[PDB]
């Protein structure tokens, strides 16, 4: 009958529609899928980028601490060899003058 | 005719099976707006990250630069210091020793 | 003279400090090479582990190329299949009411 | 003094003998210093480098189990649908059939 044969190409259509919206939501997942892994892919990345960054700045404390520490250490040592190299040259001059002294 | 609720019933199935797959297409819609902002928020994350990590590792290296050198500096100066201190001491026993070489040969 | 031995003992200092700095500067030589060795160990194994590591990403892209599709397949061979069950079904019913609205029309 | 001279070649020579062995000894110092950073640098990278593969490869062995599943399932359907498409077409035909004989 004629009836009869609306009401297939209705059927057909909702049959069509299904398979089209199947295939279409089964992209969609996969493209969530990837997308998950790529956004955990990063956060591993990341997290190693933390761990690198990490060791590098402790690092870099600790060298500021050893800078100070040898910067002083220079200054100090400046004055040490100021104090010491007028008294050798004190020592020496005073020593000849004197030899000079009883020679007369 | 007689059949008409049989196709109604079917048609009836299929627009179901249609409704929930098209339910299911927004849902998955949203959850892959989600997904995709995540991939793009720890991106950035990553990627600052990384800059943050290279200019770290530079200014290591530039300070660890100044701290050879001032390391090389103390150095140095110690070995200058040492030498002095070393001859002062030397060079006052030897000069006391000559002043009593002195008064001897005199005689 | 009479001086002859505290400059012998000075000298005698100086060549201790001497000796015992280049035994120093043997061992720091050999400490040296053995650390340059291992940079140079520890660095081959970096860059191998890298091109291993890459390696095994590019085969993780190839075969997850190979799932998606094969999912897509059997997504779509499942709908196919379901659509052939259910029709199968329908037709069934519809076509023996077929029959009986034939006996009793014909009556 | 000449003799006493001499001596003091010695000493002088024997000072900066010493000054250039610290120098030295200082700068090998520090070249064992930085290639003991480097070679500890080149640890930690390389850890993240075995750490990265070590997710990459497991992921891959799972992928392998589920390609094989997905690939004997896809076989399986296959020979549903084929044994499903005889059948419905048998059906179509033989009620078609049907019908011209009950009408003849």
């Amino acid at each position: 009958g004629s009836d009869y044969s609306k009401y297939y190409k209705t059927i057909d259509d909702l049959k069509n529609q299904i398979l089209n919206l199947t295939t279409d939501n089964a992209n969609i997942l996969l493209q969530i899928d990837n997308a998950r892994l790529a956004a955990d892919d990063f956060r591993l990345k990341y997290e190693n980028e933390v761990a690198l960054r990490q060791s590098v700045e402790a690092d870099i404390n600790g060298l500021r601490r050893v800078l100070d520490e040898l910067t002083l250490t220079k200054a100090d040592l400046e004055m040490q060899i100021e104090s010491l190299t007028e008294e050798l040259a004190y020592l020496k001059k005073n020593h000849e003058e004197e030899m000079k002294d009883l020679r007369n | 005719m007689n059949l008409e609720p049989y196709f109604e019933l079917f048609i009836n199935n299929l627009r179901r099976r249609v409704d929930q797959l098209k339910s299911d297409q927004s849902r998955l819609d949203s959850e892959l707006k989600n997904m995709q902002d995540m991939v793009e928020d720890y991106r950035n994350k990553y990627e600052d990250e990384i800059n943050k990590r290279t200019n770290a590792e530079n200014e290591f290296v530039t300070i660890k630069k100044d701290v050879d050198g001032a390391y090389m500096t103390k150095v140095d100066l110690q070995a200058k210091l040492d030498n002095l201190q070393q001859e002062i001491d030397f060079l006052t026993a030897l000069y006391q020793a000559e002043l009593s070489q002195m008064q001897t040969q005199i005689s």
